[PDB]
């Protein structure tokens, strides 16, 4: 069974998947734009790890760092995840993340990626 | 201070000197307001 998510969004779901997370054991990874450094839902992981700026840039602005497929399997592997969840909006329904997930053998918490198109 | 588990610092202002030795700088920690007296050295 699955034992950490990454949880790939901010603001309010970010910390509905925390808890939810927290409440079956699960271990939580929290990501977090510069931007949202003084954040709260990044408070509310084991851990977090700044994304959208570094030496493998130029800087992913505020949303760019939430929306990047590459940053998010980043950091996802960083830690070690052996699963995430999108939240909701941002990279939630997009069939081509849910193909890069189906990539690293980290289970993406959404749909087969044929329910996507 | 761990893999974790960063702290934002920053340094607000520095007082002039109290009443055990100290100095206050006032920093802000996590965005929270903490305050620290420090010795005179």
């Amino acid at each position: 069974p699955i034992s950490k998510i990454l949880v790939a969004n901010r603001s309010e779901i970010a910390i509905r998947v925390f808890r939810a997370a927290n409440e079956l054991g699960i271990k939580t990874v929290a990501i977090w734009a510069e931007e949202d450094k003084l954040a709260l839902h990044r408070f509310k992981a084991d851990e977090s790890y700044q994304v959208g700026r570094g030496p493998h840039l130029r800087d992913l602005g505020p949303i760019e760092s939430y929306l990047s497929i590459d940053e998010v399997i980043r950091v996802a592997k960083l830690s070690g995840a052996d699963a995430i969840h999108p939240g909701y909006g941002l990279l939630s329904e997009s069939p081509e993340f849910v193909d890069a997930c189906n990539k690293a053998g980290i289970i993406f918490i959404g749909p087969k990626a044929d329910t996507m198109r | 201070i761990e893999k974790g588990k960063t702290l934002v610092i920053v340094n607000q202002a520095v007082s002039a000197t109290d009443s055990q030795g100290m100095v206050t700088v006032f920093f802000e920690l996590n965005g929270q307001p903490r305050r620290i007296k420090v010795p005179d050295r």
